[PDB]
């Protein structure tokens, strides 16, 4: 009970219109709170493309290329599922 | 604030109640004590065989097994049991200072037990057996050495609960914590009565 | 003759100069008392140690590459060819009284320096202490990190013990030759010859006593001037609006805790400069270019660099009659990360739209993508470091060496994505965890409801309550809200007596009533100031 | 003694002929050939404990010894009578010489350990990583005769530094270095391993920097 | 600025070391190269003796 | 200039034969301070000029300090407001003098090596009680004690010019 209230008038801000609403994340006006989602889609897809480029090198152990195919197919599957759900509006 | 909604004696409550209700950290440490007794059953079974194996004069030739330093530290530890029980008598009646004096001297002579056991290990390894040196030396170093880890963990519980008595109001929850650490460590030095009867007297 | 002479000399100082205006402006300056605002002081407080040891190390170290046989005291190096840098570094280790300690506490002060710079960069990153008014302060602090890293690398390579001589061969001469157009030219300009070119170690000694620490001292001076005059930032709290700094003043309180924290940083460095060996150059050898260790790993603040060599997967190019080797990439890559670490506030000023003069900090849960980009950078650093001791990890933690460098080589691509996901959603769930402590209360022990069988957690509200089981839900204010009634005034009254013996009860009553009234007066004065700001 | 050869044969039949074929041959893709390796090789590979082994993996690691010194002479003389190669150096008692092997110089041993092999292990003889799962082991728990017979007949992935590659003066000199580099205390503090900067970093963070941030949070408040 | 830097800028491709072809630069020249024609370059070990042979 | 002279000068007393370009010093024993000061003079492009304008800047420095001390003395610029300014300027003259003496003795050309032998080791031994002790602390040994020239280089790049 030995506490006071807290009141902070910041400089609130794009200016509070485009981004994420304050009910998706519970504090969106208090800082930068939404990466644009094409950036993370193309970042995952480019990450998986980089893991597929990583076959090209000094290389005799093909037990590694199955890990590269695996961690590339997982990222391509997550990016494709995520983009497909936003193309259908989070359905199935 | 307005006043509070959780208008209790502290932020910590007892554990349920203890007038017409069993104390729950009490029964928790009792069944965990019983589990650790089965852990010591594992260590005792690692002792009572590899003594049926060695025949004749079976505690081997480098093991001049010192009883004249063993029985003083057992006497220290079991008198320290009564100091710790006097500490919990001074914990039921609610004063932190009667708790802290008897648990400080219980921690000090439990530390004296740990240092006496460590000096017994030094004095018994420098002109005798090692844990890869013998069967009996190895089982002596593990059946009582991990008991050394039990009592050093109990000492950690003592110093930890003493800092806990430094930092908050003495609630009945903290008397529950005190009685729980009290007869955890009473279990430690009743297992050490069992081990001291087993290793040194009975052999 | 002790206060009268103080008054006489004070009136003499006020007679000669006129300082008291611009002294009262200084010792009424307020610094806020948050703990993280001491972190960068470690990067100051070890750095002075790096002078106070390092000056001492200058007047015994003899840089050269003239090859001398040892003929001293250390028996496993006798009659062996060594550079005179290594020979007089052995003389610092073994001849001079308390010499190994001063050079070890010097190396440990270098580690605490280049590690507290990283800790403090984490502070001012994740708390958002770098946007509009302090972005040039971020830039000169970032350059100060670069100079710290390169100057420490010039540091432990300054004796040419071969564990760091192979570090010069890897980093400072394999990457420097491996730059496409002007690579060999800047190599042969930096060395004056081949790799054991006879004017490398004195050039590093020249750059390492004065020429880089002169720039480091100039940037620390301008840096603490930017922190000083342009006022310090603060977390938002009770009486903490955008245009004030609350905390303690310099003269009674902050000077005492700052000097004491300097003394305790020096205590930690002295304890770990004595009790722990560092750079045991006698166990190492003189640098001869035909013998290596197995570790051959740099100091930790630069282990992300050649760990990035250890993980970049051998991609070389061959134009018409020439060669781009692997070492170009990390020469790009270290030029990449620094260009993201210098110029970050302008990057997210472009991305977000923060065109506002920010003085209050933002808690690192309140800004989830920036905390998540930061945790990408933290975990990418931890990966590039934790796969630079690739060798000794695969040694001790029994892993195939190829397997752990493939773990790093995939980890630098997928583990920033994993830690971005976990960091972003973990920041949002830390937001939601202290946005339900307002709509509900603070959690405690359980009461049952009386006439029926229910279980309510008996929440304790933080603001004003309504007539029923729910309070008026407060708004968020960027403050750390307490989630334990423990940390409120609940059960926080032990016996005041001693650790062993109680004080009499009237003294206990006086002490707890006086301390309770002082804490009540603290929150009363802060609350009425907060009402003075808005009312 | 022929009874000593018979004792070596009795221990040979009942420990290894699933992987050495009982004619001292090599069981193909299960255990290599064994003639010519000799008494020095069997002394290092059973006196350390390694070769009475249990799987064919990245490399067969160290372990407790499966036979004692009264039987290593039997087993090594049996493999030298069937094959023949390097022998373990022995003193004026006929037993395995372990203290007469430390040479009269250390600095030559320091430079020669450092040039010829400390690439693989470390400067003081701690372990080092190797290519595919295999690793150099620590030299601290190393009998000097095992060090001489380790470099004399190189077991797994190490070159056999022969009697003519390194002279026995040089090999006694290297085992003089490693038994007074893995035995001498770390001058000036705790030895954070033997290899420098990565344990020094990890003991900067959780010992030094965690204590520094703990002091910094005891001094300053939080708000 | 060139007076600052001009003392540093060495040409790595100035022919310095004598070689069998003539004077070659340093990067194309180890100590394994012949100096005039086929000369005996012995592959000698380094017995790590303090100075004598 | 002086920063530029730091990244070519190699202080030592390890005795090297010259084997460079300067013909009247070939095969002669020299300290490596003198050898790389010869390399500043003759190898590097515009090196003799930068070290000469460095020595002339040292002369104009330690002479203009004396000219300016004459100014603020004879014009009376040192009384009540500014006597502490006189004191720190005087100490700055002392450090200028001792630091320049560490300067031209930093190559051990023998015209200044005999200057070290006269001034820094004959007067230093010639102090009654603690003279030999501060001599053997300053040199670490005899007069060509092998850690004199690097100690002067240490005091002469940073430690005295930091105070200056
Ligand atoms: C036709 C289409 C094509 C075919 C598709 C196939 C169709 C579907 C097939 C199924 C796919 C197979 C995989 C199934 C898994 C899905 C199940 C699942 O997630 O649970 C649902 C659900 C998640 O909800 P959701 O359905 O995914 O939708 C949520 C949002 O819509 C989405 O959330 P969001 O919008 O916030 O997205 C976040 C994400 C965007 O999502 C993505 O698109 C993925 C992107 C990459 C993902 C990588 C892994 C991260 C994912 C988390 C994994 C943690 C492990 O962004 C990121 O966090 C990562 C950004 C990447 C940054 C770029 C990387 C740069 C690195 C630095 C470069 C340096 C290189 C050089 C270095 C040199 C330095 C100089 O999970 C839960 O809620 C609870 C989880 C319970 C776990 C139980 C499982 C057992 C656990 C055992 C322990
Ligand atoms: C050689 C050797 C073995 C290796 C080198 C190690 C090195 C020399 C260790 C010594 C470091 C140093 C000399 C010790 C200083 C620690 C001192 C200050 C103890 C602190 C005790 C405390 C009572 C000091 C009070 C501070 C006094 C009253 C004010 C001075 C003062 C200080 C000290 C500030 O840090 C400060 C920061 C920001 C604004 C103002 C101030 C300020 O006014
Ligand atoms: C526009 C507006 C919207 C502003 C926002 C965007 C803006 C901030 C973008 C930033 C710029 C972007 C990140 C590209 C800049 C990065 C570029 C490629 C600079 C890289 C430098 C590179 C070309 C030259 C290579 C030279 C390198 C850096 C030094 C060489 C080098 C040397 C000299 C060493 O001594 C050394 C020692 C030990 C290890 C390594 C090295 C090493 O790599
Ligand atoms: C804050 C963040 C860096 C954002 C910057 C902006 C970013 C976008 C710039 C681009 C960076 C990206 C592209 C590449 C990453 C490269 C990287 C950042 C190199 C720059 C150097 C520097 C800035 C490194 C980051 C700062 C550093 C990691 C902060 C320390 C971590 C935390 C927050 C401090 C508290 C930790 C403290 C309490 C000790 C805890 C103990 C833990 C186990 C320490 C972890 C640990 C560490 C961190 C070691 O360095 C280390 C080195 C050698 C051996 C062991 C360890 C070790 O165990
Ligand atoms: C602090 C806790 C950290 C916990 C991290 C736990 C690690 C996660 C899982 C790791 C799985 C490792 C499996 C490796 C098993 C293996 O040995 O496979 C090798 C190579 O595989 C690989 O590495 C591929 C696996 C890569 C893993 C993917 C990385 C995931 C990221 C997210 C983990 C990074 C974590 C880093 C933490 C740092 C801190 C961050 C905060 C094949 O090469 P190799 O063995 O040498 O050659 C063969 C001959 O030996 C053999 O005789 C012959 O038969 C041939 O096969 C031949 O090729
Ligand atoms: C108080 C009065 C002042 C007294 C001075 C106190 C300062 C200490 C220096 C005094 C001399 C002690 C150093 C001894 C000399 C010495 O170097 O210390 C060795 C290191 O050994 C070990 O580790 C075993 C030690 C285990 C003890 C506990 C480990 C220390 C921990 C706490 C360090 C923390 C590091 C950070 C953890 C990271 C966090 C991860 C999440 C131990 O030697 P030793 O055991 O006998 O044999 C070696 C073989 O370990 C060695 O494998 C062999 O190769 C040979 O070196 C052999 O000589
Ligand atoms: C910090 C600012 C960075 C600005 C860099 C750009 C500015 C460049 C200005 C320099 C122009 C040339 C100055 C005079 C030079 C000249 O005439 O160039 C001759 C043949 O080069 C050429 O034409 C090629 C010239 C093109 C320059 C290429 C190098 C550019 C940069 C990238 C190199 C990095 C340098 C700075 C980093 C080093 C860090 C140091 C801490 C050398 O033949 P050489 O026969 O070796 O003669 C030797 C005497 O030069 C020499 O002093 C003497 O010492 C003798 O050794 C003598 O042999
Ligand atoms: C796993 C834990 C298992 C059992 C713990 C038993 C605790 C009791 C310790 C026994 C003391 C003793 O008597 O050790 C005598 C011999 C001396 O022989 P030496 O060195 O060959 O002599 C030289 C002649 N040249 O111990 C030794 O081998 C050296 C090692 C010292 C004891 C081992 C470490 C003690 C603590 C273990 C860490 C617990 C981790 C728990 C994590 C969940
Ligand atoms: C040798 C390196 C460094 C030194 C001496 C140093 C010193 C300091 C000190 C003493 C403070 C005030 C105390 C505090 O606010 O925590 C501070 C704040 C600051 N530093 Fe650092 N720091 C260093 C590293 C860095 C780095 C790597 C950056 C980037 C940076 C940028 C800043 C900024 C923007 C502030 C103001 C933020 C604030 O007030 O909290 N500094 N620095
Ligand atoms: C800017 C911060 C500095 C850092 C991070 C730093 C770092 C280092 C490091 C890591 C070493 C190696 C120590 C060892 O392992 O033996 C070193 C050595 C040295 N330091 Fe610094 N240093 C700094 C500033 C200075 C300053 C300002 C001076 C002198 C005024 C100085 C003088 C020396 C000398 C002469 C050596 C070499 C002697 C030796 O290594 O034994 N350092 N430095
Ligand atoms: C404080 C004012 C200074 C004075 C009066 C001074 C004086 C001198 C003098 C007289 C010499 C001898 C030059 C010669 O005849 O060759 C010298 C050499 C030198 N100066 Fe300074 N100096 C000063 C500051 C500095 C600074 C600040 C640095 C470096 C950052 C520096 C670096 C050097 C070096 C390395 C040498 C020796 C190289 C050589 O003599 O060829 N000096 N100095």
């Amino acid at each position: 009970m030995s506490s006071t209230q807290d009141r902070s008038q910041l400089d609130p801000e794009v200016e509070r219109h485009t981004g994420v609403d304050v009910e998706d994340v519970p504090s969106a006006e208090w800082g930068w709170s939404h990466m644009p989602i094409g950036v993370m889609h193309i970042g995952g897809l480019l990450s998986a493309a980089f893991l597929l480029v990583m076959m090209r090198g000094n290389h005799v152990g093909h037990v590694e290329d199955w890990f590269l195919i695996g961690f590339a197919a997982v990222i391509v599957a997550l990016v494709g599922r995520n983009w497909w759900l936003r193309r259908r509006g989070w359905i199935r | 604030m307005t006043s509070a909604v959780g208008t209790s004696g502290t932020a910590i409550t007892s554990r349920v109640h203890s007038l017409n209700r069993p104390n729950m950290v009490s029964v928790g440490t009792i069944v965990w004590l019983s589990s650790e007794l089965m852990f010591f059953a594992g260590l005792f079974a690692m002792y009572f065989t590899a003594r049926a194996q060695a025949g004749g004069a079976w505690p081997p030739e480098p093991t001049e097994l010192n009883l004249a330093l063993a029985v003083p530290v057992t006497l220290v530890l079991i008198a320290s049991s009564f100091t710790c029980q006097m500490g919990v008598f001074a914990a039921e009646r609610g004063d932190v200072f009667g708790l802290r004096r008897w648990y400080v001297i219980t921690f000090l002579m439990g530390l004296f037990f740990v240092l006496g056991q460590g000096y017994e290990y030094i004095h018994l390894v420098e002109h005798g057996t090692t844990i890869p040196g013998s069967a009996y030396g190895s089982v002596f170093y593990l059946a009582t050495g991990f008991h050394g880890l039990h009592v050093i963990g109990g000492l950690v519980a003592f110093v930890l609960l003493l800092a806990r008595t430094k930092m908050s109001k003495f609630t009945p929850a903290q008397a529950t914590a005190a009685i729980v650490v009290s007869y955890y460590w009473h279990f430690v030095d009743i297992v050490w009565i069992a081990l001291f009867a087993t290793i040194y007297f009975v052999r | 003759d002790f206060a009268k002479l103080a008054a006489a000399q004070g009136d003499a100082i006020d007679s000669r100069y006129h300082p008291s205006a611009a002294v009262r402006r200084q010792l009424n300056k307020v610094f806020p008392t948050h703990w993280s605002f001491l972190l960068g002081e470690i990067a100051l407080y070890s750095f002075i140690i790096l002078l106070l040891t390092g000056v001492w190390l200058t007047l015994f170290f003899d840089p050269s590459m003239a090859h001398v046989t040892y003929d001293g005291v250390y028996q496993p190096l006798r009659g062996v060819q060594m550079s005179r840098a290594y020979e007089t570094a052995l003389d610092i280790s073994f001849e001079v009284r308390g010499g190994l300690f001063v050079r070890q506490v010097h190396h440990w002060a270098a580690l605490m320096f280049a590690a507290s710079i990283m800790v403090h960069l984490a502070r001012i990153f994740f708390t958002g202490a770098f946007r509009r008014p302090r972005e040039a302060n971020w830039v000169i602090g970032s350059l100060l990190l670069i100079l710290a890293m390169f100057e420490g690398f010039f540091g432990y390579s300054l004796p040419d013990d071969l564990l760091s001589g192979t570090g010069i061969r890897a980093a400072l001469s394999g990457i420097t030759m491996g730059i496409p157009v002007i690579g060999t030219w800047m190599h042969w300009a930096l060395f004056g010859g081949d790799f054991p070119g006879e004017i490398l170690i004195p050039r590093l000694y020249a750059l390492h006593i004065l020429l880089i620490p002169g720039i480091i001292l100039a940037l620390i001076g301008a840096h603490l001037a930017l922190v000083w005059f342009q006022k310090h930032t603060q977390f938002p709290g009770p009486g903490r609006t955008e245009t004030n700094v609350v905390g303690v003043r310099v003269m009674p309180v902050f000077a005492v805790k700052s000097g004491a924290f300097f003394a305790m940083i020096t205590g930690v460095l002295g304890l770990m400069g004595g009790l722990l060996t560092i750079n045991p150059i006698w166990n190492l050898g003189p640098y001869k270019p035909s013998q290596v260790s197995a570790g051959s790993q740099p100091d930790f603040y630069m282990m992300w660099t050649d760990g990035l060599i250890r993980l970049w997967p051998a991609w070389e190019f061959y134009p018409f009659g020439h060669t781009i080797p692997q070492g170009v990439w990390v020469a790009v890559g270290m030029g990449l990360v620094f260009a993201l670490l210098i110029a970050y506030p302008f990057i997210e000023k472009k991305v977000t739209g923060d065109d506002a003069h920010h003085n209050l900090l933002q808690r690192p849960r309140d800004v989830p993508v920036r905390t998540a980009i930061g945790s990408m950078a933290i975990a990418l650093y931890l990966l590039l470091t934790f796969a630079c001791m690739n060798d000794i990890i695969a040694l001790k933690f029994h892993i195939s060496l190829n397997a752990t460098t493939w773990i790093g080589r995939i980890g630098m691509v997928v583990l920033p994505a994993i830690v971005y996901f976990v960091a972003y959603r973990w920041a949002i769930s830390l937001q939601r965890s202290d946005r339900e402590v307002l709509e509900h209360g603070v959690e405690t022990g359980i009461i049952k409801r009386l006439p029926h069988g229910a279980y309510v957690e008996l929440h304790q509200p933080l603001g004003p309550v309504d007539e029923h089981g729910h309070p008026i839900p407060l708004e968020y204010a960027g403050a750390p809200l307490p989630k334990r009634m423990n940390k409120l005034g609940s059960g926080g009254a032990p016996g005041t007596g001693s650790f062993l013996f109680p004080d009499p009860a009237v003294e206990h009553e006086a002490l707890t009533e006086a301390a309770h009234a002082s804490e009540h007066k603290s929150l009363t004065a802060l609350k009425e100031h907060q009402d003075r700001i808005h009312g | 003694q022929s009874a000593l050869l018979r004792t070596g044969k009795q221990l040979f039949e009942t420990s290894c002929v699933s992987c050495h074929g009982a004619n001292l041959q090599g069981v193909p893709d299960r255990g290599p050939s064994l003639i010519g390796t000799g008494e020095a090789a069997v002394y290092f590979q059973v006196s350390t404990g390694r070769m009475p082994a249990m799987r064919g993996e990245a490399q067969a690691p160290s372990k407790p010894p499966h036979f004692d010194e009264s039987q290593i002479d039997a087993l090594g003389a049996y493999v030298q009578a069937n094959g023949g190669g390097p022998t373990v150096p022995r003193d004026d008692h006929g037993a395995v010489a372990q203290e007469s092997l430390i040479g009269g110089d250390v600095a030559r041993g320091g430079d020669l350990f450092r040039l010829n092999c400390a690439s693989c292990h470390n400067f003081t003889g701690k372990g080092g990583a190797l290519s595919s799962g295999k690793y150099a082991p620590d030299l601290g728990d190393a009998n000097p005769a095992q060090i001489y017979t380790a470099m004399l007949t190189g077991p797994q992935n190490m070159p056999k530094f022969s009697d003519r590659q390194l002279t026995p003066d040089e090999k006694r000199d290297i085992v003089a270095y490693v038994r007074e580099s893995a035995e001498t205390p770390s001058y000036g503090g705790y030895g954070l391993g033997g290899f420098g900067p990565a344990p020094e970093g990890m003991a900067m963070w959780i010992i030094g920097m965690v204590a520094a941030i703990g002091v910094a949070m005891w001094i300053g408040s939080r708000a | 600025l060139v007076a600052f830097i001009g003392g540093l800028i060495k040409n790595p491709w100035k022919p310095v070391v004598p070689t069998a072809e003539g004077k070659k630069a340093v990067l194309w020249t180890s100590g394994w190269t012949p100096r005039f024609k086929g000369e005996t370059i012995y592959l000698a070990r380094a017995t790590g003796r303090p100075g004598e042979s």
